[PDB]
Order: C-alpha cells, then structure tokens, then sequence
RNA sequence: GGCCGCUCCAGAAGAGGGCCCCCUUGCCCGUUAUCGGGGGCUAGGCUCGAUGUCGGCC
C-alpha cells in the first residue's frame, strides 16, 4: 500500500509577522522520514526540512518542523515576505515516495467586494456559430466567490468555466472571469442573460443582465 | 554552484515518444541518485522514476512501469527519461531532482536540489491560431465612474498567448486571466481593463494578441 | 509388514518469512542501501524442514 500524505489546510491567509503552522498526516507511521518543500509559482521546489525537524543548510532558522505520532507540522515562527508560496510534505519511509497536495500560503488583507461586469457575445463570434457570455469580478478578497448563471431565470450548469488571477502584486486582491459558452442556436432562443455574484463583501447578491 | 538544466520536452500526440535530459553541474552523478517528479497542471507533485548511476539501480512508479525508462550517462554527467506510448494523463511539468549520497547514511533521503522543470503536453490538438472578439463597454455605464472592457481570445493551441493593450501604452487596471482548456482541446483566455467611462468616447482601446507557436498576430478595437 | 525418500498429494507440521505500533538507526549490523531491539498479530500462502492420510523399492 502507498503511504498517503494528507495536508491541511489547502490554503491559508496570514500577514508578515505571523506565526504559521501547516500539518500533514501520514496514512500510517513513517517514523521521522518526512521532508518539507517550498515552491513559488512556476519555479523549482526547494528543500526546507528533512527527518521531520532538521533544517537543511541555508534554510532560515525561522523554519521548524515537529512530529506528533503520524502528524507532521511545519512552522514559520515569524513570516517574511519571501515565504508566501506552496508547501509540500513528503514521506520516504517506504518506496515509492509520496507527496501531499500542498498548503498555499496567501497574503491576508481586508474584505473587498467584487465589481461585477457582464459582456454579451460579439457579433463577430455570433457569426462563427457560438456565443460566449463573459462575466467579470474585479478586485475582490477573499478568493471564495460564487457566480451563478441564470438564463431566463433558469439556472445553468456544465456550460461555464472560471479562471482566477493570482493575488494582485500591489493590493493582494483576486479577479475572476466566468464564461458561459452556448451555441448560436441556443443564445437566440432566449432573451435575458444574468450573472449573479455572491461574496462575503456583498450583503445581498449582485445581478447584472442584458437582453438581446 | 550546483545546477540542473532540463530539456527535450514539448508537445506530442498520444502514442508518441520523448526524451528528457537533466544536465547536472557542480556535482557528479555517481555521488547521487537522480529522480523525475511530475506536477500535472494545477495538481500536486508525483514521483515517476529514480536511478542510482553508481550502481545502475532504477525504480519506477506503477502508472509508468513499462512505458518510461530512466537512465544515466556519467560521461555527459546527465540523466535521461525515455517516455513511450504517452497518454494524456502524462501531461505535466517534469522536474528532475538530486539526492546527495552520504557514505554514512545507510539509505537515501529527501530530494535536495531540483531543476526548473520542462513542460510536456499530450494532446491530439493541432496548433491553431486564436480568434479575437471584443468585450464591449456596456451601453449602460453608471454615468460618471469606471468602465470595463476587454478582449476575448478563443480557440488557440498551444499555450502561451500574450496580450497587451494599446501596444503596451496601457497597463494600469489590466488583468489577463489564466488560460482555460475548453472541452475541445483548445485554450481560451480573457484580458480586461478598467478605464474611466469619460475616456470611452475619445480614447480608442486596441488590444494586441500574439500567439507564437502558430505565428499569429491580431489587433482588435473595442468600442460601444 | 520391511527399507528408503519427499517429485506429487495431505495440513495432521516446525522454523524462516510477513503485517502493525514504539525508540531521530538506539548491542553488532546496514548493497549509492532504511536497520536493530522491544511490544502485538500472522499457518499452511512462499522457502526450508518434519511428518503420513503421499511416493518408491525388496
């Protein structure tokens, strides 16, 4: 059986100065044969800790790890700007080696509500036979938003996709796009297209619509 | 001091083959065991294969047993990953990494140096250029504030595309969303800007899409 | 019924072996390689034995 590594939380928000802890439970004992890795987006992993608590050379002493049974903890005593990244555990007591999914360490900031904008498909696209309806959520925080699509008050599923920026370089917000793709045939069967957004910073849902 | 430059990856159809090469600097392959670890897009990390060049001993994950072959060539101080009969679940960034050998250690330990990864995409899609549509400022702006407008960049392969606004003359407020693989094997992507509604009449907004792997270059005006 | 034997078949049979927990490898050890001691479960499943309800021979 592969020993599995389960990492919680999937993400968390903290601020420069904070004490940060990430945990990782092993399916079964690995004794001390756990390592911790740091990875910044689109860049190589770097090793921080091995043997569950040993600091690999060059790893600033702010990093520590400990063990509690099959529970493994990575702790940043006081959080520096360089340390927001994804952290992975790895257990090498038994081959094959195995990794947890990772904890993403994000910047804390205050709540910001999304400005919502809706875009009907272009006449250019409408000629090609498809219709993309785009709905934009600008500069909000925290990441967890919900965009529900309503076509003639009917709720939609399976026909949209979202993409989300990474935290903005200056204000640490998110932006999100959701595209509802239909066939040209279906877009003109209907009349009112609505984007409905729910987020912490919004006391009641924000809806934005158009007709044609 | 230590280096690990990988290469030989890219785009290939299912069934096809590829040879990754991890060139090492600053250490000898015979003082190491080398490893390939992969990261499927948006997912975690996973170990593929390992080799100890001093002994020739090798090891493989089960999903890739019988398709992949790790090997070393110490005269070129380089390790190789031969990949055959590729399926689409082999799409990933492929990182090689080193574990140093320590004659007092009694077993191998963590992966302590990693190289920057090559990308491998396994799709049947054939390189196509993007179609650009405008995302028009609403004909209903709140009259005295900000507006939003953009370019929709649909049906292109492979990544990446690059967007700019007014040929770089507009960066404030620009968000280019990460690309999305649709249900048709092609990528889609949006880029948006906030500008003052006042400027809508007397400032022309033109985005510039450039897709290299197909040598495409578009320029779309956005207007009410 | 005697003598031999384990290629086969028994499970009527030990000891390997295996699994889990602890000790940051902790008597001596350790394949460019994850051990040892301790605690707890594993039996007919693999190797090796033993045995007969097995096989051979006079």
């Amino acid at each position: 059986s592969d020993i599995q590594m389960t990492q919680s939380p999937s993400s968390l928000s903290a601020s420069v100065g904070d004490r940060v802890t990430i945990t990782c439970r092993a399916s079964q004992s690995v004794y001390y044969s756990v390592a911790w890795y740091q990875q910044k987006p689109g860049k190589a992993p770097k090793l921080l800790i091995y043997s569950a608590s040993y600091l690999y050379s060059g790893v600033p002493s702010r990093f520590s790890g400990s063990r509690s049974g099959t529970d493994f903890t990575l702790t940043i005593s006081s959080l520096q700007p360089e340390d927001f990244a994804t952290y992975y555990c790895q257990q090498y007591r038994r081959r094959p080696i195995t990794f947890g999914q990772g904890t993403k360490v994000e910047i804390k900031r205050t709540v910001a509500a999304p400005s919502v904008f809706i875009f009907p498909p272009s006449d250019e696209q409408l000629k090609s036979g498809t219709a993309s309806v785009v709905c934009l959520l600008n500069n909000f925080y925290p990441r967890e938003a919900k965009v529900q699509w309503k076509v003639d008050n009917a709720l939609q599923s399976g026909n949209s996709q979202e993409s989300v920026t990474e935290q903005d370089s200056k204000d640490s917000t998110y932006s999100l796009s959701s595209t509802l793709t239909l066939s040209k045939a279906d877009y003109e069967k209907h009349k009112v297209y609505a984007c409905e957004v729910t987020h912490q910073g919004l006391s009641s849902p924000v809806t934005k619509s158009f007709n044609r | 001091e230590v280096q690990l430059v990988e290469s030989g990856g890219g785009l290939v159809q299912p069934g096809g083959s590829l040879r990754l090469s991890c060139a090492a600097s600053g250490f000898s392959l015979s003082s190491s065991s080398m490893h390939w670890v992969r990261q499927a897009p948006g997912k975690g990390l996973e170990w593929v294969a390992s080799i100890s060049p001093y002994s020739g001993s090798t090891s493989y994950a089960d999903s890739v047993k019988g398709r992949f072959t790790i090997s070393a060539d110490t005269s070129k101080n380089t390790a190789y990953l031969q990949m055959n009969s590729l399926r689409a679940e082999d799409t990933a960034v492929y990182y090689c990494a080193r574990t140093k050998y320590h004659y007092k250690n009694y077993y191998w330990w963590a992966l302590d140096y990693w190289g920057q990864g090559t990308l491998v995409t396994v799709s049947s899609a054939s390189t196509k250029g993007p179609s650009v549509f405008p995302l028009a400022p609403s004909s209903k702006s709140t009259s005295g504030g900000t507006a939003a407008l953009g370019c929709l960049v649909k049906d292109y392969f492979p990544e990446p595309v690059t967007v700019s606004w007014n040929s770089g003359a507009l960066t404030s407020g620009v968000h280019t969303f990460p690309a999305v693989l649709q249900s048709s094997g092609l990528y889609s992507l949006s880029s948006v800007v906030t500008v003052p509604s006042s400027s809508l009449g007397t400032q022309t907004y033109i985005c510039n899409v450039n897709h290299k792997p197909s040598n495409t270059k578009v320029d779309k005006k956005v207007e009410p």
